[PDB]
């Protein structure tokens, strides 16, 4: 999972 | 800007939640982690300022409350980009299930089902908990964006792991944790  | 509309800040593109209100004055909600890189937000990459940020939660959280300072009163809704925009008119948590969709500046609206709430995902810069996953595809550029079930209010657009065609990994923020954080109402 990453910030987008 | 309407909700899942591009936003400019720090040199980067977020995208906006939602339009908000209270004491009569309107505002827009959208990422913690897009918050947290600037105070000022422009519609366009070198464009004027629209709005200054007057909060902001990430890690842990990721929500965030941009003041509109432009002197508009732009309309509650999302935009579908396809001409047309949904009227939101509440806000609620999501249920796993849930038939729900994203609006973002990137990948535009994607749809998705819910399938776990109270996440506790781990990025690179720390613990955000109590997130919603979802199977919306999603991509950069896309956080801050509306996820929302008809004219329902639902979330806010974290991050993701990845996807391919349609099966995506949208993860949001519950929007009702950043309404009441900042004492605000969806219009």
């Amino acid at each position: 999972a990453a910030p987008e | 800007v309407l909700g899942g509309g591009a936003i400019y800040g720090g040199g980067s593109r977020c995208s906006a939640a939602f339009n908000v209100t209270k004491g009569g004055a309107r505002y827009f909600v959208t990422a913690g982690h897009c918050t947290n890189i600037s105070a000022n937000w422009s519609a366009s990459s070198g464009g004027s300022v629209v709005g200054v940020r007057e909060g902001t939660s990430f890690p842990t959280n990721d929500y965030g409350i941009v003041r509109y300072t432009d002197g508009s009163s732009p309309a509650g809704t999302v935009d579908l980009y396809n001409g047309s925009t949904q009227d939101i008119s509440s806000a609620a948590n999501a249920v796993v299930g849930q038939a729900i969709k994203k609006s973002g500046s990137t990948t535009k609206v994607t749809s998705g089902t819910v399938t776990a709430v109270n996440v506790t995902v781990n990025y690179g810069d720390g613990p955000v908990y109590n997130m919603v996953r979802t199977t919306a595809c999603s991509a950069g550029g896309d956080s801050g964006g509306a996820h929302f079930a008809g004219s329902v209010a639902l979330g806010i657009h974290s991050g993701s792991s990845g996807c391919s065609g349609t099966a995506g990994s949208a993860i949001h923020q519950p929007v009702t944790e950043a309404l009441s954080a900042y004492g605000v109402t969806v219009y």
